[PDB]
């Protein structure tokens, strides 16, 4: 296990914005999270809730692709994207699954069905962000330089979007193929405050349910407070069981009558 | 036109055999040839069909996963590979050419036929 | 291929051309189910289905829904509620072979009538009388398929016609490029925006993967065009009281 120091931002939209500070109400991965330190050297079947943030740190190409999915077998759709050469790969056909995909071995797909879409075409961190809404499928990458011995650096930099998909596919399962680091994290609807510099680079952000000073900070849009008092949210408290008191009598409705009734 | 059949002998269950049989005479109207089956205690049955000038072929439900047909144009040849052989298939095949008359009639000529047994 | 082994080819996620389609050549039959000619090119659909086959002149007529016939019947089915297209031409010089072109077979007979969008592949032989037959055709049992008497003398009701049936968002055609203007407060309509303005250019740098520029109180002030990747500015044209 590891946490998150303030790493998984990226750009939401395709919007220019210069020295401004914005607020953003879509799904992220909340700051100092809890994550899974997977290690193969394995590869186990994880669920799909919303989106998965992904990484690695490998001196060789031991990642290869993932194998996507909802019921994942040889009997319905699928997503397969794989790279055993200078090229991608991308099908929804797939429906050729098996106990141990571990693969010039290439003994994944043992049989094919109606296929799609065809966009074959052309240590470090290696961070990405999968998310399938409105019937569209979008990843997020980038890299960067790194050096580290356990589980990840400080500072931040955002991600920008790669590719865009209409698959369609309800994906309600997610694997992983390799030939070191491979880390899992989740996704959750939250609030952000992310700022601007001229040239249009995210360069800081805050969260606004971490600490009460975040709150502060993300209610009068600003990084520094003066002193004062201030008025942020309200307090309630919420109900913990449930009574469904009724009557006590019992005897079925005389409906014969009226509605399987011989002459009206 | 003549239909000389060649190949098919006494093979094992599970193993493979391919039969081929050559049409030699009038060129035929119609490019279609077929394979037959008649089972010692039953009658004729169909394995393949093969047209070539629509490329498709056409296998009955019983042995559509198995049984496999080919052809060779240039010369005149057609095959037919049997694979995952059981004993159900026990039988003398046969070979059909089908050509047609003036007014469109399909005909059809019966080869000779060679016995194919699966035997342990 | 004949009519009894129809091929089916489908077309998605590419730009279609509808009008030039009939502009390409000349077509004896050309009606549409459900879809109009004119808006051909207005329209943006999820599925195409080209459908082929080659009939007689007097078997065209049956390609169509509520249809009956041998073709109708035994080689292809078109549903009631079809929305689509049919095209038909005569193909008596490159699909005619000449004196009775015995390669186009179709069907007479089956045991039960076609469903719409299906393909009859099977060649057992039919029985037709009480008389069984165990793979051998003779009396009142007949194969499935005939030859087509296609020949160059025959008639225009017998001559061959190749026919294209399309069956219908990832297939639409766009249209309708324009130059640029300058210095002169125009009426404009990029790629989902609408707005007037004047258009100059810029000093601004942006990034390889956007498009927009939003100032505070979200106001455009900045596009990119989309064919020299050229940035831009927008101001209104001037307004004030009198
Ligand atoms: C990025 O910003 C720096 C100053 O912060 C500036 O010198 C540089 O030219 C900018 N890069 C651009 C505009 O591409």
């Amino acid at each position: 296990y590891t946490n998150s120091f303030t790493r998984g931002v990226y750009y939401p939209d395709k919007v220019f914005r210069s020295s401004v500070l914005h607020s953003t109400q879509d799904l992220f991965l909340p700051f100092f999270s809890n994550v899974t330190w997977f290690h193969a050297i394995d590869n186990p079947v994880l669920p799909f809730n919303d989106g998965v943030y992904f990484a690695s740190t490998e001196k060789s190409n031991i990642i290869r692709g993932w194998i996507f999915g909802t019921t994942l077998d040889s009997k319905t759709q699928s997503l397969l994207i794989v790279n055993n050469a200078t090229n991608v790969v991308i099908k929804v056909c797939e429906f050729q699954f098996c106990n141990d995909p571990f693969l010039s071995e290439f003994r994944v797909y043992s049989s094919a069905n109606n296929c799609t879409f065809e966009y074959v075409s052309q240590k470090n961190l290696r961070e990405f962000v999968f998310k399938n809404i409105d019937g569209y499928f979008k990843i997020y990458s980038k890299h960067t330089p790194i050096n580290l011995v356990r589980d990840l650096p400080q500072g931040f930099s955002a991600l920008e979007p790669l590719v865009d998909l209409p698959i369609g596919i309800n994906i309600t399962r997610f694997q992983t193929l390799l030939a070191a680091a491979y880390y899992v994290g989740y996704l959750q609807p939250r609030t952000f405050l992310l700022k601007y510099n001229e040239n249009g680079t995210i360069t800081d952000a805050v969260d606004c349910a971490l600490d009460p000073l975040s709150e502060t900070k993300c209610t009068l849009k600003s990084f520094t407070v003066e002193k004062g008092i201030y008025q942020t949210s309200n307090f309630r408290v919420q109900p913990t069981e449930s009574i469904v008191r009724f009557p006590n009598i019992t005897n079925l409705c005389p409906f014969g009558e009226v509605f399987n009734a011989t002459r009206f | 036109v003549q239909l000389v059949e060649s190949g098919g002998g006494l093979v094992q269950p599970g193993g493979s055999l391919r039969l081929s049989c050559a049409a030699s005479g009038r060129t035929f109207r119609v490019n279609l040839m077929g394979w037959f089956r008649q089972a010692p205690g039953k009658g004729r049955e169909l394995v393949a069909s093969i047209n070539g000038f629509d490329d498709i072929t056409y296998y009955p439900d019983s042995v559509e996963g198995r049984f496999t047909i080919s052809r060779d144009n240039a010369k005149r040849m057609v095959y037919l590979q049997m694979n995952s052989l059981r004993a159900e298939d026990t039988a003398v095949y046969y070979c059909a050419a089908y050509d047609s008359d003036y007014d469109g009639r399909l005909f059809n000529y019966w080869g000779q036929g060679t016995q194919v047994t699966v035997s342990s | 291929a004949s009519v009894y082994a129809w091929n089916r080819k489908r077309i998605s996620n590419c730009v279609a051309d509808y009008s030039v389609l009939y502009n390409s050549a000349s077509f004896s039959t050309f009606k549409c189910y459900g879809v109009s000619p004119t808006k051909l090119n207005d329209l943006c659909f999820t599925n195409v289905y080209a459908d082929s086959f080659v009939i007689r002149g007097d078997e065209v007529r049956q390609i169509a829904p509520g249809q009956t016939g041998k073709i109708a019947d035994y080689n292809y089915k078109l549903p009631d509620d079809f929305t689509g297209c049919v095209i038909a031409w005569n193909s008596n010089n490159l699909d005619s072979k000449v004196g009775g072109n015995y390669n186009y077979l179709y069907r007479l007979f089956r045991k039960s009538n076609l469903k719409p969008f299906e393909r009859d592949i099977s060649t057992e032989i039919y029985q037709a009388g009480s008389t069984p037959c165990n793979g051998v055709e003779g009396f009142n049992c007949y194969f499935p398929l005939q030859s087509y008497g296609f020949q160059p003398t025959n008639g225009v009701g017998y001559q061959p016609y190749r026919v294209v049936v399309l069956s219908f968002a990832t297939v639409c055609g766009p249209k309708k490029s324009t130059n640029l203007v300058k210095n002169k407060c125009v009426n404009f309509n990029f790629n989902g925006l609408t707005g007037t303005g004047v258009l100059t250019e810029s000093n601004k740098k942006f990034l390889p993967f956007q498009q927009f520029g939003r100032d505070i109180a979200d106001t455009t002030d900045a596009v990119r065009d989309p064919q020299t990747l050229e940035i831009l500015d927008i101001t209104p044209c001037s307004f004030g009281g009198v």
